[PDB]
């Protein structure tokens, strides 16, 4: 007997947004959860979320900015590890600020 | 010296050749009445049975050693190399 | 800069995927219709229990269980040395939901395949180098960079390579060709000792009749098949490539015969588990009837006459292989009647 | 040689490796892969050797060979 | 027996073969490596990708090659030349069939690359054909096999 | 007895014909996968539904194989001459019969594929002319039938 | 059973086997340099990169030097016109399979010419490309060396 498709399954998957800032953070951690666009037949603009994707934009440019400019002094990185640093906090828009 | 980039490809290369150089001496060394093809003679040796005819393939292998030996000797100035960077 | 990085940019997956949502008209929680694995939901819900403890708010985070006629996913597990021949399998796509999935048989039949046709002893030595190379390496390649991608496609499929060298080897020790020639392992097996005393031939050799043929009649010039693969005495003969043009392509027809009834027996597996017997009735049976009908009969013909007929029957002998050919002619021919038995007709 | 000595020889190696290896094995998170690995392999293998040696029975065409190294072979076996 | 003027026709065959064989595989190359590259340029990350009908235009002067040197095995002008014959016929139609085979590649081959940069998705959809024309090219293969024989 | 060289004619006969069916479903193949390349855009969800003629060529090669291989094994060295110039008649006819079908096919698979996508309604009423064209087509293999040998 | 002009079948395949490839060489010679001397003028910086491949033309010129030295070297009037034409089969055979080469050569060296006019990636893949059809050349120059051999 050949192995075949593992068992997935759908879900109904009730949740408080306040929470949701902790579960979306641990089903990525995860990584075995697909979810899909439950608005598909809905704009970008009107999703009310896409302002803080101009925030992280902003944010990305920044930091591409300063890596060129670190690529310009020629001073190599560190890259100790720390690969699973994820939080999901607030005030870090401040601190890149 | 050596174009270190281009001396690590000759390492390899080089190896390789000292291998199969060692190898093809080898078989040569048997020389077990099987590569009669490769003589190159005319009713010379064919006559009083088996004579003067292992020496040849004696002497390639001992020229494919040789060459094993120049090779082994480019790699030895290689790993030489090795040790200066 | 790199931590900020990866902190950023996992924040900017994190409400990218928030953005995947169902914001009700006025209750304030989201409604997901999503999937999830069956097998390991109690690691689910432990995490569940992780971001409930993160902000202690007593969000029970209800998982309902549904199924409709959604298409679910597909997946199936690898790991480090199989991964690779997964994606040669996903190179053309994927099947359906709950398939088969014959991947470790095309691991085993890929090497075994490209080596039959790659018989080659010293150049599978070398690929299973390259590979053992590899390897051992494989962490030190992981850290360095792929700035050639043909050396990043080699890796990519590291073991593949490691597995088509070995069985490389084994075809190149059973062909009897490692560098274009065949090792005298054991003796000659032919032995001509009379080939001119008792040969029923003079000397007339070195000025002309320069090459001669023998006769199996007379015996002491078969010392016995081979013990193991080709014989090397053809190595310094020149009909070793009428030999093999008669036993190569009976061979490789007998090994595609072979597999090809193996693919199609794993369809009757397919709708065992799908209970689709209307497939199978109107299917699966004709079909291996029309195969069998087709291939049985060739491959007993050249396995009988492999060993039924001996050098004392060759002028009226059945052909190598043409008389499998002349069973399409619908109306046998009463001249040279070379049967395997009575009646074969 | 021998018609089947080591015919026999060979198969019981495979029969051995076909049906005791694979219980031996330990039952891995890979179990089934490499059973059936080892399984396919040593059919395969089988397979290809019995042809090859079930080609050389009854040799029938007659081979050929020059003057020189019917002297030579006279002069070395 | 064997009179003079015997395997002339063989030796033509072979060179027959082997001739149209390159002649297919040099159009199929032509076409195929014009194809790539141009379409190429557009899509730098489908390139390997996009080398599938090179290594199949070489199965041409393979199929050639083979026919050729096993005319040249059997190529005597001692024959009673009830093998010459065979040999001319089969190593120009082998040929010529890899002609054609190799002609049908290259064209086949160049519009398939010139409908990757918009949709990079029926790989297998372009290369069922290619694998088709293979298929003839084998076909040739084997007749002149079966002319082999005989 | 028989004229010197009778074997000459049906293997010419059969070469040939494997020749001209190599041409036709080199054409076959030419005209058919560059239209559903260029197709491949529009409809996307029918790529594989169209692709008929891939295995329709096919059909003339296995006529162009049938024929070459009843002629040789309806072969005889010192042959009467009676059937041996009749097989390179039959050989020249059918495989130019074939690279007749291998043409329309083409060129009528081309013109109806270029009109499928848009309305894939008529499809089957497009297979209603393509298979037809290889029923005319398999009239060749029926005449390299009847006289395959008298 | 030998008439005299004995050797000029052999003669004829040596100058043949120099003329063709000679003419495909000339071709690839003609074409490549153009495409690298308008990217000379559009992109200086590869003027010393493009290189290999236009001298790929005189590898094919040394393959009809050789072929056609390897005749002058067998060359005898005490041959029963055999192994003369089977020379002159051999020339001919090198000099159309070269000449169909050089010409796909020269094709898709200036394809890719054209393709690298803007992206650096592709040079290396044409450039294996090129190598590709060297390779298949020298299929038919083995062929050829073996009909020497005799």
């Amino acid at each position: 007997e050949l192995f075949r498709s593992e068992e997935m399954t759908l879900a109904q998957l009730f949740l408080q947004s306040e929470a949701a800032y902790c579960c979306v953070s641990e089903l990525g951690e995860l990584g075995k959860v697909q979810f899909r666009d439950l608005n598909p037949d809905v704009n970008v603009f009107q999703r009310k979320f896409v302002n803080e994707v101009r925030r992280c934009e902003e944010m990305d440019r920044k930091l591409r900015f300063v890596e060129k400019e670190i690529r310009k002094a020629n001073i190599p990185i560190m890259d100790t590890g720390e690969n699973p640093e994820v939080p999901f906090p607030r005030d870090m828009i401040d601190l890149e600020a | 010296c050596c174009g270190p980039k281009l001396a690590a490809c000759g390492i390899v290369l080089s190896a390789w050749g000292v291998i199969m150089l060692i190898m093809l001496g080898i078989f040569f060394n048997v020389h077990s009445a099987v590569l009669i093809e490769d003589v190159p003679f005319t009713e010379k040796d064919f006559e009083n049975g088996p004579q003067n005819i292992y020496n040849l393939y004696e002497q390639v292998s001992y020229n494919c050693f040789i060459a094993a030996g120049l090779y082994l000797l480019l790699g030895g100035f290689s790993f030489c190399q090795v040790r200066l960077n | 800069i790199r931590v900020w990085f990866i902190k950023v940019r996992k924040m900017k997956a994190i409400y990218h995927t928030l953005n995947l949502c169902n914001i009700d008209v006025t209750q304030k929680c989201l409604i997901a219709e999503v999937w999830c694995p069956v097998t390991d939901l109690d690691s689910i819900q432990f995490a569940l229990r992780r971001g409930t403890e993160h902000s202690g708010s007593t969000v029970p985070s209800i998982l309902n269980r549904m199924q409709t006629n959604q298409t679910p996913p597909t997946y199936n597990k690898t790991n480090k040395f199989t991964h690779g021949f997964q994606n040669i399998v996903d190179a053309y796509g994927i099947g359906t939901y709950r398939e088969i999935n014959p991947a470790p048989y095309t691991v085993i039949t890929f090497p075994f395949l490209f080596a039959v046709m790659f018989g080659d002893f010293g150049h599978g030595i070398l690929m299973t180098l390259f590979a053992v190379w590899m390897v051992l390496r494989e962490s030190r390649i992981l850290s360095q960079k792929h700035e050639n991608e043909m050396f990043s496609m080699v890796f990519s499929g590291r073991y593949i390579i490691l597995l088509m060298g070995l069985f490389s080897i084994y075809t190149g020790l059973i062909y009897n060709d490692c560098f274009s020639k065949s090792l005298n392992i054991f003796g000659s097996s032919w032995s001509v000792r009379p080939m001119f005393t008792q040969g029923n031939w003079t000397e007339e050799t070195l000025l002309g009749s320069s090459v001669l043929q023998l006769n199996p009649a007379i015996p002491g010039v078969f010392g016995g098949p081979y013990p193991f693969g080709i014989d090397p005495i053809w190595n310094i003969a020149t009909n070793k490539l009428t030999f093999l043009n008669s036993f190569k392509m009976k061979m490789s027809v007998i090994l595609g015969i072979i597999h090809m009834l193996f693919g199609v027996s794993l369809s009757l597996f397919n709708h065992i588990y799908f209970k689709k017997p209307l497939n199978i009735y109107f299917g699966f049976i004709p079909e291996i009837i029309f195969m069998s009908s087709l291939f049985g009969y060739l491959v007993i013909l050249i396995f009988y006459k492999w060993t039924a007929y001996d050098a004392h029957s060759s002028r009226n002998a059945p052909s190598l292989l043409i008389h499998f050919i002349n069973m399409f002619l619908f109306s046998y021919p009463e001249s040279g009647n070379a049967m395997l038995y009575s009646g074969q007709k | 040689h021998s018609f089947a000595l080591p015919v026999i020889i060979f198969t019981t190696f495979w029969g051995l490796i076909g049906i005791a290896g694979p219980w031996f094995v330990p039952k891995g998170p890979n179990r089934g892969v490499i059973i059936t690995m080892l399984v396919a392999t040593a059919v395969c293998c089988y397979l290809f050797w019995l042809i090859a040696i079930l080609a050389q029975l009854n040799p029938l065409f007659g081979p050929q060979l020059k003057n020189e190294t019917i002297w030579y072979v006279r002069f070395l076996w | 027996n064997n009179p003079e003027y015997s395997s002339f026709f063989g030796v033509m065959g072979a060179s027959s073969a082997m001739v149209f064989s390159a002649m297919g595989a040099a159009y199929g190359t032509a076409k195929s490596g014009t194809g790539i590259a141009a379409m190429s340029v557009m899509r730098p990350e489908l390139i390997m990708k996009s080398i599938i009908p090179v290594v199949m235009a070489g199965i041409i002067a393979i199929y050639g090659l083979v026919v050729a040197v096993l005319i040249a095995n059997s190529l005597t002008d001692g024959i009673t030349l009830y093998r010459s014959f065979l040999q001319l016929g089969a190593g120009l139609s082998v040929g010529l069939s890899g002609l054609a085979a190799g002609f049908a590649i290259g064209i086949v081959g160049d519009a398939g690359v010139r409908g990757t940069a918009q949709q990079p998705r029926l790989f297998v959809g372009m290369i069922l054909i290619l694998i088709f024309a293979e298929v003839l090219g084998l076909y040739g293969l084997i007749v002149a096999l079966i002319l082999s024989t005989k």
